[PDB]
RNA sequence: UUAAUUGCGAUAACGAACGAGACCUUAACCUACUAAAUAGUGGUGCUAGCAUUUGCUGGUUAUCCACUUCUUAGAGGGACUAUCGGUUUCAAGCCGAUGGAAGUUUGAGGCAAUAACAGGUCUGUGAUGCCCUUAGACGUUCUGGGCCGCACGCGCGCUACACUGACGGAGCCAGCGAGUCUAACCUUGGCCGAGAGGUCUUGGUAAUCUUGUGAAACUCCGUCGUGCUGGGGAUAGAGCAUUGUAAUUAUUGCUCUUCAACGAGGAAUUCCUAGUAAGCGCAAGUCAUCAGCUUGCGUUGAUUACGUCCCUGCCCUUUGUACACAC
């Protein structure tokens, strides 16, 4: 029949990859992890605080599979959110952008995406074919 | 500072945090013969916190006493198996 | 050429096209298929127009559908009243029109809006409140 | 999921760094009773230290309980990125502490003080008791004591 | 003297005025036209805006 | 409410009064030879006025 | 190199202020407006006036000096920027030449009254469905009232106004 | 030789009968081209309170100004190209030509 | 999974149960403002019913661990058998007292 | 009777005018016209992955070809309460249903009469009469303060007083708009930095680039757990950055620490009838920097009337008046 990334929903697969690359544990952790707090809008560091980085990974290569080309900014915008000013109204604020540029450069290291020309990362033909691999397994765990 | 209230305390209750065997084997002898289970459920009748009771809850879903009828985050719904 | 049409289904400010052409009976949207919207109780509420007229009904068509503006309910809304007129135009140009009217007759007695979109339209604001009607409040003293 | 039964072990109050932290809660925000001691220093102390954050503060051995004070009040021995630090490049020492339960009433006295005998404008706004951030005093912080 | 009239306008109310009346208060600085708002409430006829809704 | 004016009234009637076997009692070709006997400058006032007529011409109808 | 936005609010307040301009030392000439015509190799002025003698002068002294001082104001090439001088016709239908003959014959000494009602004989005699004037501030006391003069029926409210109503 | 006529004006009927005698010049001198791919007109407001002083209700007013965008594409020599930048010019309608 | 029956017969036959039929309206009379008892329209019977419902479920839910969706749960069963400690069912009696006072 | 001196009619009045309405803008409909690499769509080539059995999901500017459904516009059409049934001297009209994109003058505005207020504004005006001042000037400019000053009293608001919840992960969707020339604007991308931010480049005078403004609320998983608590984030201390000539009575931003009142608010009182209230953020204005403000935009989207003159007032008629700066 034939799958993609598309075919399967986004939070199983984001979990059985994050799963995959922490089993893998080739993804070049940068060191600062489990001191930041992913965003100056946030308030608490990550709660999965030994993971997290192998979610942020599979998120954005699922997000570069589906785009064309993305850059830090970008994933600063998504991964931003709304920050209580303390006793102002709320507003967006743009995520912390060394770790997506940390989380792409050890994607690039390993394989998974590559840089574009038009500027940004776009998705490898090896990230392709392990991210739809991944899917395959990844929905047929319930046969 | 005038306040225009009243105020009134509560009973500022003191649910368990930590579990024994007296607690462990209660609440495995009498999770049975409640027909509707539930976090906020088993807070009120075992004076237990909502973290034993979410895990108490997987527990005896995980070994199969209690059916999950709907697993939601914030809500979940289990019966007694029969 | 191969049989094949596109409509459009729309909300407040959600716009979704959908192409309708004879394939295996594959409903796609974004690229991804239907079962994976995510309201997931909107999900049942895109599931219903085909629930209603029956799964045969979509065996040899496939649906495509690209949905832009917008939130997600609207999107949602936008997807079903497009799949809803994609079906029905493929009935009325390539199938006879006994089974386009008998389909236009049961999608409206489910529900109107399934092919006639909403005339509802964001009322614009005006000064000295902040909204539509609301004023912002009068003191006297 | 996984059930373990408490011994008699469990203590309902355990006493750190002169202020009686509280048991029955987890022990990163039990550790923010101590006053200089927040959630982000709290949390990076509990990691630093390789305790389960999940566990609860009445049931910790002492020997972790003892690494986690060491690893506060020697903050940057142990990997703490230094601007984490409440007092940074203080006036006198030049060098980065971390003041504690008490050390922070004195220290914050310390630098009052400090303002009060050269007599600067925040030492006479803190000398009358006044706002001293810049913000109006006409009508907010009316019954501000 | 040089001095007089050495502080800088490079910024500020005082870097604009309105170009109708020197003004310094209700600029409107929009299309870098520099009107005050009753001399843009004036002349917007003739600069070319309507009022339609 | 829908209470139309003396324009529209006057028109109409007048409308009548020189034209009434030319004209019948459908709003469509009421309105086709409206536009092509008056000068009107609205669509919506000749609608209204078309409107009127055929509602008058009901009436002649019945006594 | 200017976007399009501000190149046409320029034109706009380029408009504006020449218009300010003519009015204000064309007065006694009859200027009753001004169009512009931007084109390949010039742009050109025309001023809609009574007095074409006038506003010309001996041999065009008048226009030159004119041309000249937009020209040194605007930063234009000599030459990219002429005027034309044009002998309005329906005089009666403009409203701020009639305003300025008001103003002159008030400036004179006329009664406001025989200078309103012979402005507004003029008005309804070129043709107009109706004209109005009104005349406010203090006349012949301390405290001040406006009075009105008018004839013929006009209208105040709608996209009529827009369309037909000079002021 | 892929000349662009652009037209910027606010005066939609004159922007119209440019583009229109343009086109059937045009298709007298049977050239090609992309016929008048007309842009969105864009809005500029400027809202204001309508008072001088700050007292009164505080009523406030839009005035906006619209402004209509054409362009038309075309394929011709240089001389029918010079006759059309000499013919066509209209009062208060802004015109500009570029090549390649 | 409480009375197994359809829980959309429960929200029925509960609001049915708290409908309120007679209630009382504010009549002027002359300085002192009177109560005089009316009867209730079927509409405003659901309105009320649905409106003390999902007041007595949210005010119970306030400042507790029962969620709110368990809240109106017991709310609506206690509605549908007639139990006196239903929120709407208090209110019900109430209103209908007031009336009857008032005829 | 109408929303309406809007009309039917009556009639010492007849014929008119202004206002209302008509009008204009905008929001809705058009698989009907004109079109369009500065908006798209489909196919064709070239190419990536999975399945391979056709296929599915993608990428691709000089790969072309075709089209305009979606997008933009211009020209038009469309609704006039149409048809039907009731009701009304049986007229103006009103009510219900059907059809329809639209049946509260379709929705929202813009414009908006006469007469006035001794309303506000000489601090918008090189609009101004008169008076004052006019050279140790009340002109103008420079330095530094002040407009923020705090025992207190009021008015717009913003945060909240928590599980219909806070936090952490993922999921992930708008619309209105703005933007640099003799200037230095909106900034993509790469790199450095916990962060704020910095640096090297790049695109854009703009349907093309910022920007799909990947907005927030929201959804799903978890952590927490009725504890002023992981609510709440004032008041403070220390440090790091940015704007500026200059930030000391912190310009703002960021990091850590400090962690107060507030437990749903008395007499009173405001706004509101549908995509409206309310929640949620975004753009623009002022702007070197500074939103808790305003002007607009979209996102999620209720309840309750479909009435009355009781209060507060408004319009018309009659009536009484010792009122006329008029209760
Ligand atoms: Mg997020
Ligand atoms: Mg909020
Ligand atoms: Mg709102
Ligand atoms: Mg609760
Ligand atoms: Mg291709
Ligand atoms: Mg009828
Ligand atoms: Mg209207
Ligand atoms: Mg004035
Ligand atoms: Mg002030
Ligand atoms: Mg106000
Ligand atoms: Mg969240
Ligand atoms: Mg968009
Ligand atoms: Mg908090
Ligand atoms: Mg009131
Ligand atoms: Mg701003
Ligand atoms: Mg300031
Ligand atoms: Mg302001
Ligand atoms: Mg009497
Ligand atoms: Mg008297
Ligand atoms: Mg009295
Ligand atoms: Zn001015």
């Amino acid at each position: 029949p034939g799958v993609s990334v598309r075919d399967v929903a986004a939070q199983d697969f984001i979990n059985a990859y994050a799963s995959f690359l922490q089993r893998q544990g080739k993804l070049e952790v940068p060191g600062y992890v489990d001191i930041v707090k992913t965003s100056s809008g946030n308030e608490m560091p990550p709660q999965d605080a030994e993971g997290w980085f192998y979610k942020r990974a599979a998120s954005v290569a699922r997000h570069i599979y589906m785009r064309k080309q993305v850059g830090v900014g970008k994933l600063n915008k998504l991964y931003g959110g709304a920050k209580s000013r303390g006793v102002r109204p709320y507003k967006h604020i743009d995520a912390s952008g060394s770790i997506n540029r940390k989380v792409l450069q050890a994607l690039e290291k390993i394989g998974i995406v590559e840089i574009s020309p038009k500027g940004g990362r776009r998705i490898s033909e090896n990230g392709q074919r392990d991210l739809d691999r991944i899917a395959a397994q990844t929905l047929e765990e319930d046969e | 500072k005038k306040k225009w209230s009243k105020k009134s305390m509560k009973d500022r209750a003191q649910h368990a945090v930590i579990l024994d065997q007296e607690k462990y084997d209660r609440i495995l002898k009498e999770v049975p013969t409640y027909r509707y289970v539930s976090v906020s459920v088993l807070v009120d009748r075992l004076k237990i916190g909502g973290s034993l009771a979410r895990i108490a809850l997987r527990h005896l879903e995980k070994e199969g006493i209690i059916k999950p009828i709907s697993k939601h985050s914030k809500q979940a719904i289990y019966t007694r198996a029969t | 050429a191969v049989p094949s049409v596109q409509t459009f289904g729309k909300k407040k400010s959600a716009t979704a096209v959908a192409h309708v052409k004879a394939g295996k009976g594959l409903i796609k949207v974004n690229g991804s298929p239907i079962t994976l919207v995510e309201p997931e109780i909107l999900r049942f509420k895109v599931y219903e127009p085909l629930l209603l007229v029956g799964l045969d009904k979509f065996s040899n068509i496939d649906i495509r559908v690209r949905v832009t503006g917008g939130g997600h309910v609207s999107q949602v809304y936008a997807i079903r009243q497009a799949i809803a007129k994609g079906l029905v135009a493929y009935h009325q140009k390539y199938v006879d029109e006994q089974s386009k009217n008998e389909l236009k007759k049961a999608f409206t007695s489910y529900d109107r809006t399934l092919l006639i979109a909403d005339s509802r339209r964001p009322e614009p604001k005006k000064f000295g409140g902040k909204g539509a009607r609301s004023r912002f409040q009068k003191s006297y003293r | 999921s996984l059930v373990v039964q408490e011994q008699g072990s469990f203590q309902h109050i355990l006493r750190l760094l002169n202020t009686n932290v509280d048991g029955n809660i987890k022990i990163v925000y039990a550790l923010t009773t101590i006053k200089g001691v927040g959630r982000r220093y709290s949390n990076l102390v509990c990691k630093k230290a390789d305790v389960d954050l999940h566990k609860r503060a009445g049931e910790l051995t002492q020997e972790e309980l003892e690494r986690i004070v060491q690893i506060m009040q020697n903050p940057t021995h142990y990997k703490i990125p230094a601007w984490f630090l409440n007092r940074q490049n203080d006036i006198t020492d030049g060098k980065d502490y971390h003041t504690l339960a008490n050390n922070v009433e004195s220290k914050l006295r310390d630098d009052l003080e400090r303002l009060k005998k050269i007599r600067a404008h925040r030492g006479i706004r803190h000398f009358w008791g006044l706002r001293v951030r810049g913000q109006h005093t006409k009508t907010t912080g009316r019954r501000r004591a | 003297e040089n001095v007089w009239f050495s502080h800088p306008r490079r910024y500020g109310k005082g870097s604009r005025q309105c170009r109708v009346c020197s003004s310094h208060t209700g600029l409107i600085r929009k299309y870098g036209l520099n009107i005050c708002r009753q001399c843009f409430r004036e002349k917007a006829n003739d600069i070319g805006f309507n009022k339609f809704r | 409410g829908r209470v139309r004016t003396k324009t529209v009234k006057r028109a109409s009637k007048a409308l009548i009064e020189r034209y009434y076997p030319k004209l019948t009692l459908d709003f469509q070709t009421n309105k086709r030879l409206c536009d092509e006997i008056a000068t009107i400058q609205s669509k919506r006032l000749r609608n209204k006025i078309a409107g009127y007529t055929t509602h008058l011409m009901k009436r002649i109808q019945k006594g | 190199l200017i976007s399009k936005k501000r190149k046409l609010v320029a034109d706009g307040v380029f408009y504006a202020e020449l218009n300010e301009f003519f009015t204000r030392e064309l007065a006694e000439e009859g200027y009753s407006g001004v169009e512009v015509r931007v084109t390949p190799t010039k742009t050109e002025v025309i001023i809609r006036a009574t007095r074409t003698q006038d506003v010309l002068g001996e041999n065009g002294r008048r226009i030159n000096e004119l041309t000249l001082l937009v020209q040194k104001r605007f930063k234009y090439a000599p030459g990219t920027i002429v005027l034309y001088a044009e002998r309005v016709q329906d005089r009666g239908l403009s409203a701020v030449a009639q305003a300025e003959s008001m103003k002159f014959k008030l400036l004179n000494g006329l009664a406001i009254r025989r200078a309103a009602y012979g402005v507004v004989r003029y008005v309804m005699e070129s043709g107009a469905k109706g004209c109005e004037v009104v005349v406010s501030g203090k006349l012949r006391a301390a405290r001040a009232k406006a009075m009105k003069f008018a004839d013929g029926f006009l209208i105040h409210s709608g996209q009529p106004v827009n369309d037909f109503i000079d002021t | 030789i892929k000349i662009r006529i652009t037209l910027t004006s606010t005066k939609v009927k004159q922007l119209e009968n440019v583009s229109s005698n343009i086109v059937k010049n045009a298709e007298q001198h049977n050239l090609v081209k992309k016929g008048p791919v007309r842009l969105p007109t864009k809005v500029l407001k400027i809202s204001t309170r309508k008072t001088p002083n700050g007292e009164g209700s505080k009523t406030w007013e839009t005035y906006e100004m619209r402004i209509h965008k054409r362009y038309i594409d075309l394929e011709a020599p240089v001389q029918i190209v010079k006759r059309i930048t000499q013919i066509t010019i209209e009062p208060g309608v802004d015109v500009e030509v570029v090549v390649a | 999974v409480l009375t197994d029956q359809n829980p959309i017969q429960v929200v029925v036959d509960a609001i049915t149960n708290t409908g309120p039929r007679e209630d009382t309206t504010r009549v002027g009379g002359g300085g002192a403002a009177r109560r005089q008892a009316v009867d209730v329209s079927p509409l405003r019977r659901v309105n009320q019913a649905i409106a003390l419902l999902t007041i007595g479920a949210r005010e119970a839910a306030f400042r507790n661990i029962k969620t709110i969706a368990e809240t109106l749960a017991e709310e609506l069963i206690n509605a549908a058998k007639g139990s006196s400690t239903s929120y709407a069912i208090k209110k019900k009696d109430e209103l209908e007292r007031v009336a009857k006072s008032n005829r």
